[PDB]
């Protein structure tokens, strides 16, 4: 990770009001198996 | 129509009525719930967006 310093301003206030206790990601994939791009 | 009142932050509240703004004279005013006092006079401050 880079060293530095930058806030994060607010971009999303939701009211929901769910309980939330695990979650995942999502990634988009390509058909050539497949190829997927280096990130990290 | 019926109103259900349940644990969440009843977004369907309804209208309010706004008046025209003065400046440049002590008086009293409403700023969606922030009640104060004073005068208001054109500003410099470089507020950002949020
Ligand atoms: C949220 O989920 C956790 C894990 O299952 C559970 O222990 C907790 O009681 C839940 N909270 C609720 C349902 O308010």
């Amino acid at each position: 990770l880079p060293q530095g310093f930058s806030a994060l301003e607010p971009l999303v206030d939701l009211p929901i009001g769910i309980n939330i206790t695990r979650f995942q990601t999502l990634l988009a994939l390509h058909r050539s198996g497949w190829t997927a791009g280096a990130a990290a | 129509l019926s109103f259900e009142l349940l644990h969440a932050p009843a977004t369907v509240c309804g209208p309010k009525k706004s008046t025209n703004l003065v400046k440049n004279k002590c008086v009293n005013f409403n700023f969606n719930g922030l009640k104060g006092t004073g005068v208001l006079t054109e500003s410099n401050k470089k507020f950002l967006p949020f």
